[PDB]
RNA sequence: AGGUAUGUCUAACUUCUCUUAUUUACAAACAAAAUCAA
């Protein structure tokens, strides 16, 4: 029997993007011999690691690290008194000091010290998620949310040194918010605020430790209670100048607070507030301080939670005494950053939790203390300031942002053959289509006569030295001939009447153009004049099959018997022609060779029959054969610069396109990579691009297909055009770089210019003062007639309001005759919505509004006027909020927090046509779907899913299965009738599946029987009934059939058909924090097995370099050296619930970026194929697989 | 829903009575006991269908019908007031109690004739705890057959409580 | 020879405490010795 077992591959394609923790430190000096400076930063998120510079006033990637397989809840950098390396925190409580190295050609994590702590797991008990260094560098703290806090004093020498941890454990009293205190080397001493856990009343007290290097132990100094209101404390520097005595600044939620450690001076300063002060009004707080010092004048920098971003310096009160003054003002705030940093230049970095990181540099610094309007005092600590916000932006001037979506709430899957993804962005309200396709411009498209083939573009050798250069367009009667200039293109012998099968440049200022019936030798003549110094034809007559060149050799395969080898003589300009006959033994179908070099080895012949051969150029020989499916439409021969590899790209009819390395010596043919894309006679082309210089081919056929390689990788990529006839590399004065001349399938000349590509590291490109939008989208939605039309919906943070704005095709639509591209609805807000089409000439829009009712709306295109026009029908009244509702046949399908109720059409208000009771278990549906009309998953809150299937007469719907256990069900789709798909609040991806026994049953009766009638049930099922009446209420249940855990949210799950025409269908969703991954269904086994072998090594790989690394210490690099971190991979994959059949490729992919000494040192345990083969398989699953 | 069969040889196994009334209805149980003292089966088997409808059907359509080691298989389907009465006249026959309490109410069993301590006393039992009130408030020390005799009700401590006319009301119901 | 009439003959019924001892096996990759600038 066939095991189902479906084996899943994950893949991210996208890494989480909400950046949680950040340090200021100077990691690796690239690019320079000798060069030392602060200005850089490393920025973490969980897993996803990346690493920033700027030097140039502007951010930039430097490198994105591989994947460390946790969940880093706390980083900061060291600096100790050297290369500045980063302490960094995360499960599996181990305290690992990392220094990003330069290894090989890349940059690579390595670590120095990991140190055990609690357990692996995210606990309160674990010291993480509160960390922080003395800023001297010489310790490290470590601290729990509750239990305990741990402090390491860390010392360097010729090895790094960890001293042993000093604990101090206080049992009820829970920790928030550590922050350190700078010292002159005194003794370090951070603050704290502990909540207790066990009390009779809510008790916030602040607390102060000063580590003793003296008595090595952290001492308690002073508790000082505060309201329960408390928020955070920030480190104020030194007050040397002023009257060891630290002094923290507690932020409150409506007020600041600062505080001595010796209780002396408790200085309360009201924090100034909103003029509008919109609808809900919080007593505010402030989320995130920093402190900076310059010129003996240092300010702190203070952001409420509305963003507003504010300041602090200290005066002595110079007539009272000298004394600590708090002084507050205004600033050009921000969106709510999670944290802020400053670099030794004036640029101050915005990581902001909402959205996008942006960097700053700060010119005005803001009002001087001396104003006593704007500012406030600590003088009178009871006092209000109301202030107008500013969006004129004096303060701070954007330098660099950083898109990226922290909180994808929904998407839809836009362009399915080029994977595109439709989401929203959450503050700047934008559109963002990310896309896996090549990002393509387009610039001055012109129009050109229909019915083209073929296009060429050849330096122009009448103009040397010059911007011309010519354009050669083919038709099938006809030949036309193009000229380019910078913003001059113009139109102009050579032959008009016959179909051109190739054309090329010869050495110095010649061209040679070959037709079908007879060659060209053209060569240049004053300006717009060329002369044929010779011309060639067979001798009785022949139609030429191919032709192919090479810089100043060539080859014409006429229609059998012979094929021509030309030359060009050199010192001169001439052709040559051999006296031999290449008979070749059958008709040439195409002709290959290297047209980069003056000279190209070994010829790529190609047969009718489907097989290629190889042709040295003693001289030539056959010392390869291919025999490979259909005849092949069309080859390419090409060799890479890096690497020198030689290249032979073959495409095939029917769309299958193939790859194959070649051996410059032998010729022989090896490391075949093939693939399938579209349907449709494959063409191709080359060109060459950058991103270092860089060589492609581009595959004209249903979609478009660019095929590059990268270092030790090569990726064939669908591009964001649609179609394209032709395609050549083109050059102009207006600046072209990447920039190509290609003609669409239309028949219609267009320029373009390919900007990004899809590497490892990013796959996909993001097509989207200070811009912050007061509308937080809401939900995705499309119509199911129109195959992509997307339309959004947004709400207002305020009193209640939304916005609908709907896009078809490239941008948006109009609204009527308005300007305005969207719609408003005032007093509406959407819990939930939904669109819906009653009739098939009809589109309706279905509302939820928190006031629990029900708006209908109608959807209207004015197609050539064409605008979006929503019109409000009727009004229906709601017990449940609804959290989700779907389209069943006809009808919405609407879940209740208890019951499920389809409602039909009715008139003047919509009616209920049916009502399902839910069993008891279910609380509330947070999301459900549908299998064909016929079946439904229906998700909970507490509990898991539970299918039901509507019975026609029967009027209701039937729970046929339960689930085995409680997993609380964020988003759910189906794969299959049997089968769903369904992600966690928590972040575990799962897929159950039916059992065989309640299939068979369902496909041999009728759902009217289930619920009353005749269904015989096997006897264990009913002793389950009877037994165990609360698990097995639903009388079956859900074996598991995949777990996975990734540590987002998933918000979409989509089921794709097909991945860029790739066979196996894939499964791709979005999650929350933002991410998009991947689920392949492997086909056959070997696959799986030879996947999980090598994910089985990859796993352990850190513990075979200890291993060995032990035993050469035991003949004469710590455990975590290649996961960097201490957590196993189906220990951290695992977690929640065991991985089940799901092999995870995210760590197969690490394998690739490992230094061949290495790969080659894990692949000895098996006794399959080498290393090169390994890696063929990993990078097949990009390729082939989507 | 289960039916009873009985007539079993011993050596009739359990797959045996499976394969045999699968072939009647679907069978959901079937408990056919396993003498532990003998180690062997004692001759009759319990067979619960999915219902009563196949129940009964196997009923009709089983009873003396297939003959297993030549014996025939035979299948079939798987409160009240009481009043003591002492000092009894010896002329007072069964069938004349059953005259004195039919007028007050219906017997569901016959009278209970016995002997205590020479002492003629009977349990009579009636439908209903009222038509038993109406035989006690008239019949109680009352002289029939020139004999006085006591109607009153019959231990179980002695019935007719506050608990006994709630359920026997409903007993009725 | 045919037809009619008459007569006679013949055929056709379920859902093995405590106590204090003795006897005997068993478990725990349980531990095995010496030397001592340990």
């Amino acid at each position: 029997a066939k095991d189902d077992e479906l084996y899943l591959y994950h893949l991210t394609l996208k890494k989480q993007t909400n950046f949680v923790h950040s340090c200021i430190g100077h990691f690796v000096d690239l690019e320079a011999g000798s060069k030392r400076e602060q200005s850089q930063l490393c920025v973490a998120t969980e897993t996803h690691l990346e690493l920033y510079d700027t030097a140039d006033g502007e951010l930039k990637l430097i490198a994105k690290f591989q994947n460390l397989f946790a969940t880093i809840t706390s980083m900061k950098s060291l600096d100790l008194p050297w290369p500045t390396f980063l302490a960094l925190t995360s499960d599996s409580g181990n305290l690992s000091i990392v220094q990003i190295i330069m290894h090989a050609g890349a940059l690579r994590l390595k670590t120095l010290v990991n140190q055990p702590l609690t357990r692996t797991t995210l606990r309160r008990v674990s010291p993480i998620s509160y960390m922080e260094i003395d800023p001297n560098g010489r310790c490290i703290i470590l601290s729990s949310v509750e239990q305990n806090k741990l402090c390491f004093l860390v010392d360097y020498a010729q090895k790094l040194r960890i001293s042993s941890p000093l604990e101090i454990i206080r049992p009820h009293m829970v920790t928030l918010d550590m922050a350190v205190v700078d010292v002159n080397f005194n003794n370090p001493c951070f603050v704290t605020l502990e909540i207790d856990n066990a009390a009779t009343q809510l008790s916030v007290h602040l607390i102060f430790y000063v580590l003793e290097l003296g008595l090595n132990h952290i001492v308690k100094k002073a508790d000082y209670l505060v309201n329960p209101s408390a928020n955070f404390v920030l480190s104020l520097p030194d007050l040397s100048r002023y009257n060891f005595n630290p002094f923290v600044v507690i932020g409150f939620e409506n007020h600041i607070l600062v505080k001595d450690m010796n209780g002396f001076f408790s200085l309360k300063v009201e924090i100034p507030k909103r003029s509008i002060t919109n609808s809900r009004h919080k007593n505010v707080t402030i989320i995130s301080g920093i402190v900076q010092k310059l010129k003996n004048d240092f300010f702190v920098l203070l952001q409420s939670n509305h963003g507003d971003l504010f300041k602090l310096t200290v005066s002595p009160d110079t007539n009272d005494r000298n004394r600590p003054l708090v002084q507050l003002s205004y600033f050009d705030t921000i969106q709510n950053s999670h944290q802020l940093h400053i670099f030794k230049n004036g640029y101050l970095f915005a990581l902001s939790e909402m959205n996008n990181n942006f960097l700053f540099q700060f010119e005005k610094l803001g009002v001087e203390k001396n104003d006593f309007s704007n500012v406030l005092t600590s003088k009178d600590p009871n006092k209000s300031l109301v202030f107008e916000p500013s969006i004129k932006l004096q303060n701070l001037s954007i330098l660099s942002q950083q898109l990226n979506l922290n909180p994808s709430i929904k998407s839809q899957i836009v362009s399915d053959s080029p994977l595109s993804i439709a989401t929203k962005h959450f503050t700047n309200n934008k559109i963002i289509t990310l896309t896996n396709a090549v990002n393509y411009s387009n610039l001055i498209s012109t129009s050109l006569p229909p019915n083209a083939t073929k296009l060429w573009l050849i330096p122009d050798p009448a103009t040397t030295g010059d911007n011309n250069t010519l354009l050669f367009i083919t038709f099938p009667k006809k030949t036309m001939i193009l000229q380019i200039d910078n913003e001059s293109m113009e139109e102009l012998f050579k032959l008009s009447q016959d179909t051109t099968i190739h054309t090329c440049l010869m050495g110095s200022h010649s061209i040679i153009q070959v037709c079908t019936a007879e060659l060209r030798h053209i060569v240049p003549t004053g300006k717009s004049r060329y002369s044929n110094k010779l011309t060639w034809v067979p001798p009785a007559g022949i139609r030429i099959v191919c032709a192919t060149s090479s810089k100043t050799q060539l080859i014409i395969s006429l229609s059998n018997y012979e094929l021509v080898y030309f030359k060009i003589d050199v010192s001169s300009d001439s052709l040559i022609e051999l006296t031999t006959h290449p008979e070749l033994d059958t008709m040439p179908s195409k002709v290959a060779i290297v047209q980069d070099t003056q000279h190209a080895d070994l010829l790529a012949i190609a047969d009718n029959e489907g097989m290629i051969k190889i042709m040295s150029l003693d001289f030539l020989t056959v010392i390869s054969l291919q025999l490979v499916s259909e005849k092949i439409s069309d080859m390419i021969m090409v060799r890479d610069s890096s690497i020198g590899q030689l290249n032979l790209h073959v495409g095939l009819e029917n769309g299958v396109y193939m790859k194959f390395h070649i051996g410059d010596v032998d010729g022989s043919f090896t490391d075949i990579k093939r693939r399938f894309l579209g349907l449709k006679p494959v063409s191709l082309s080359y060109l060459r691009e950058i991103s270092k210089w860089m060589s492609c081919v581009v595959c004209h056929s249903s979609s478009t297909w660019v095929s590059y390689t990268w270092k030790n990788v090569w990726t064939i990529r669908q591009l964001k055009d649609q179609n394209m006839l032709s395609c050549s590399k083109f050059v102009n004065a207006d600046v072209a770089i990447n920039g190509v001349c290609s003609i669409s399938s239309s028949g219609r000349l267009n320029i373009g210019r390919v900007s990004n590509f899809p590497t490892l590291d990013n796959w996909f490109h993001v097509h989207e003062m200070l811009q912050i939008s007061t509308f937080r989208p809401r939900t995705i939605l499309s119509f199911p007639n129109n195959p992509k039309s997307i339309l959004f919906i947004d709400n207002h943070s305020g009193k209640k309001q939304c916005r609908i704005s709907l896009q078809i095709d490239g941008e948006c639509l109009k609204f009527g005759s308005s300007d305005h591209l969207y719609k408003i609805l005032d007093d509406i807000d959407c819990v939930s919505a939904a669109i819906i089409d009653f009739t098939r000439q009809a589109d309706h829009l279905i509302i939820c509004a928190g006031d629990k009712r029900l708006l209908t709306y109608k959807i209207l295109v004015n197609k050539d006027k064409l605008s979006f026009d929503i019109e409000l029908l009727h009004q229906t009244e709601i017990i449940s909020p609804i959290h989700a509702m779907l389209k069943f046949k006809n009808f919405l399908l609407t879940a209740m927090g208890s019951t499920i109720v389809l409602y039909g059409l009715g008139k003047k208000q919509l009616l209920r046509r049916s009502v399902t009771q839910t069993p008891v278990s279910i609380t509330k549906i947070v999301s459900m779907h549908q299998w064909n009309y016929e079946r439904l998953a229906v998700g909970d809150i507490h509990e898991s899913v539970t299918l039901f299937i509507w019975d026609p007469a029967g009027n209701v719907f039937i729970p046929y299965v339960d689930d085995s256990v409680k997993r609380h069900v964020t988003v759910l789709k189906f794969l299959d009738e049997a089968t769903v798909i369904g992600a966690d609040r928590y972040g575990n991806a799962w897929t159950l599946r039916s059992p065989p026994e309640c299939e068979k049953i369902m496909s041999n009766h009728d759902p009217s029987e289930l619920s009353n009638g005749a269904i015989k049930y096997p006897l264990d099922v009913i002793t389950l009934q009877q037994k165990l009446p609360n698990t097995y209420d639903c009388k079956f249940k859900f074996q598991l059939l995949n777990h996975f855990f990734v540590n987002d949210i998933i918000t979409d799950f989509h089921i794709l058909d097909s991945l860029s025409n790739s066979d196996r269908p894939g499964c791709i969703y979005m999650g929350l924090q933002g991410t998009v991954g991947c689920f392949i269904p492997l086909l056959s086994k070997g696959n799986v097995f030879m996947m999980g072998n090598i994910e089985n090594i990859m796993a352990e790989a850190d513990d075979t370099f200890y291993l060995d690394y032990e035993s050469r210490k035991k003949n004469n690099i710590c455990e975590g050296s290649c996961s960097i971190l201490g957590r196993d991979h189906q220990e951290y994959r695992s977690y929640y619930a065991p991985v089940r059949k799901v092999i995870d490729g995210d760590l197969c992919e690490n394998f690739l970026r490992l230094s061949l000494n290495e790969q080659e040192f894990l692949a000895k345990n098996l006794k399959s194929v080498q290393v090169e083969d390994i890696i063929q398989t990993i990078n097949e699953v990009r390729t082939n697989y989507m | 829903n289960t039916v009873y069969v009985g007539n079993i040889d011993p050596r009739i196994t359990k797959e045996q009575l499976y394969e045999l009334f699968i072939q009647i209805n679907p069978v959901l149980r079937i408990k056919y006991p396993k003498d532990k003292v003998l180690q062997a089966y004692q001759g009759y088997a319990f067979i619960e269908f999915y219902n009563q409808g196949d129940a009964q059907y196997a009923i009709k359509i089983m009873n003396n019908t297939v003959r297993l080691y030549d014996r025939l298989i035979k299948v079939r389907q798987v409160p009240i007031a009481k009043l003591f009465i002492k000092n009894l006249a010896d002329s007072i026959d069964s069938d004349q109690l059953v005259k004195i309490f039919n007028k007050f109410g219906k017997l569901i069993r016959e009278p209970e004739i016995f002997y205590l301590s020479k002492l003629k006393c009977a349990y009579v039992y009636f439908e209903d705890f009222e038509k038993a009130d109406l035989a006690i408030k008239s019949l109680n020390n009352q002289l029939v057959a020139n004999n006085r005799i006591t109607v009153d009700y019959a231990f179980k401590n002695g019935k007719g409580n506050a608990k006994y006319g709630d359920d026997v009301d409903r007993l009725l119901n």
